[PDB]
Formats: structure tokens, sequence, C-alpha cells
């Protein structure tokens, strides 16, 4: 609920959720331009999209019990938020979200 | 041949005491979905010898009023989940109708096999019954589909279906396959891809009667 309440508070103003869980390739998910990062390539991941049936989907990405991916969709365009190659952070928008590193190592 | 003779093969190839005990206990101390009766819900609906097609799921739907028994589908009443509005959306592209119900139950009947690789989950807690044996019994049922019929369509969407290709023996069945139909990856090529027309152009062509995908 931590992440989750941020990423859709903040998606809203730039109503409630459920959650759909998915294994997914990393290689399935909209790379477009980035490299898919070397310490994840063929990775099985754990994806959390939440969604509501007056619709645009917001998601996390997990692997070995890591936060990796936090995302947006809007059809073919998806934008991540946040990158981790289970090592290190990548990319990060989290302010945004109002979201620390540290926000996430703790949940 | 039948269910029960497959179901005995893999359960006195494998020990699955350990795993029946374990869900006794979940079933009476736990909420674990689907409702015990509906655990075969696929393979009650889908008998051995009409199995013309295979669909791959992963893990039950863990909230309340959506599984009962087969991959994808959720109760006629509940409300439709990402991955099968998007299935619909693909259908009314490839095949041309637009299904109201997100009842598979139809599907099954038609000899839609909609098995998941695990048939268990407690509410809420996503993957909650991974890695009780629940892999290993539907490795031996993609196998014994494999084995023991002739001229079948496999669909494998999303990669953790797609390693069950060692399983498959692609000389005799068919695989159609592609990226999951999750909206996180419908757009790297599930769109488009148009399953339920290549299964059925693969199935006339075995001289088998094609799968009514409509209401």
């Amino acid at each position: 609920k931590q992440i989750k309440a941020h990423l859709t508070r903040y998606l809203e103003e730039i109503q409630e959720y459920l959650t759909e869980f998915v294994q997914l390739g990393i290689e399935e998910l909209a790379w477009g331009e980035r490299k898919i990062p070397e310490k994840l390539k063929g990775a099985i991941i754990d994806t959390y999209t939440f969604y509501d049936h007056s619709l645009i989907y917001s998601f996390i990405g997990t692997y070995q019990g890591k936060i990796i991916l936090v995302g947006y969709t809007n059809g073919e365009y998806e934008h991540f938020f946040y990158i981790n190659d289970t090592v290190k952070t990548l990319h990060s928008e989290l302010h945004l979200l109002n979201l620390t590193e540290e926000d996430l190592e703790f949940v | 041949m039948e269910w029960s003779q497959i179901f005995h093969d893999i359960t006195t190839k494998h020990d699955f005491k350990a795993m029946h005990d374990f869900l006794e206990k979940e079933y009476s101390t736990a909420i674990v979905y689907p409702d015990r009766e509906n655990i075969y819900q696929a393979f009650d609906l889908t008998p051995f010898e009409n199995i013309k097609v295979v669909i791959l799921g992963q893990d039950p739907y863990h909230g309340p009023n959506q599984a009962h028994g087969l991959a994808f589908s959720v109760q006629p009443n509940a409300k439709f989940p990402p991955s099968l509005r998007n299935m619909y959306k693909e259908l009314a592209d490839d095949i041309g109708c637009v299904r109201q119900t997100p009842h598979l139950q139809d599907w099954a009947r038609e000899g839609v096999l909609l098995l998941n690789t695990v048939l268990t989950v407690r509410q809420g807690e996503a993957n909650s019954h991974r890695d009780i044996g629940w892999e290993t019994f539907t490795d031996e049922i993609i196998k014994a589909v494999s084995d023991y019929k002739e001229h079948v369509v496999f669909i494998l969407w999303g990669k953790p279906a797609q390693q069950k290709i060692k399983l498959i023996d692609t000389s005799k069945h068919c695989i159609i396959k592609s990226v999951h139909p999750s909206p996180l990856s419908a757009y790297r090529g599930f769109f488009g891809s148009k399953p339920y027309s290549k299964a059925n152009t693969y199935l006339e062509s075995v001289g088998k009667s094609p799968i009514n995908w409509c209401e």
C-alpha cells in the first residue's frame, strides 16, 4: 500500500485500485531505446499492475524479492519512474512520487 | 483416455501426499481459491479426449469472486481483469466477435483446456502456493497431453509458458506463442498475434472442427 498509494495518488492528479499479478520475461516489457540492464537479461520478474473499470495502468516489478521497476502504461507507451538491476538504481524519478530509495529497501 | 488414468500415473510417479495434507490444512485454516470442488474445473469441463487446444495461465486470481478453476476466467458477475480485457480486444480483432461474459466455461466445453500452472492461492497473497508440487503436476499434464494426443494446439502466453515448449512434441503438435496479454507486454506483439484464428486454421488443417470462440 506504501508505494502503491503514492504511485496512484501521483498519476491521478497528473478512486481505488485492485492488483493483477503476472510473471513476465524482462524482455516482454517495452524498453524502447534502453538496452536491458546486464544483470537482469533473461529474468522472469513478478509484476503487480493496479487497475479499476472506470478505465491507463500503473505497476511495480520485483525480482529476488527486490523492487526493480515502477512505471505506468498508456497503450504502446510504458514509462519507468524507477529501474534497478538488483545491485544499483540506473534510473529514478521517485521524487515525483514523493518516494525515496529507502521507502523501497523498507517494504 | 480419461484424466483419471493420467492423474493416476502422475500421482504414482511422484508423492503428492505432502501436498494433499498441506492443502487440507490450507482449506481449513486459510481462505484458499478456488473452492476445493473447482481445483480441477478445467479437467471437469474439457475431458481428455476433447482437448483440441491448451491455454496456459500461471496463478489463479487471488481476489474474491474471481477464480473458479480455469486460467483467465472469473465468475459471471465479476469484473474484467486486465490480461482478460486484452485477450477480448485481440479476439474482437482476430475473430470479429465481442464477448460480454468474462466466463470461459464455453471455451472449456468447446475443447480449450484452460490450465493454470499453479491451481491454488491464498486470498490476497499473490504467489502463496508456488513450489508445493503443483508445477510438477501441471508439467506432467502438459507432457500427458503432448504424449497421448495426436494433433493439439498449445498457446503459450509470456516467457513462463514458453519454458513449457520442452514438454511439447511439436513433431506431433502445434505451438502458437507470444508475449503475455498483460498491458505491460501486450504491445510487444500479443495484439495482432491472432492466436484464435491461427488455432482454428491448424485444427481445420488436421480435419478437426474449429473452436467457436464467441457466445
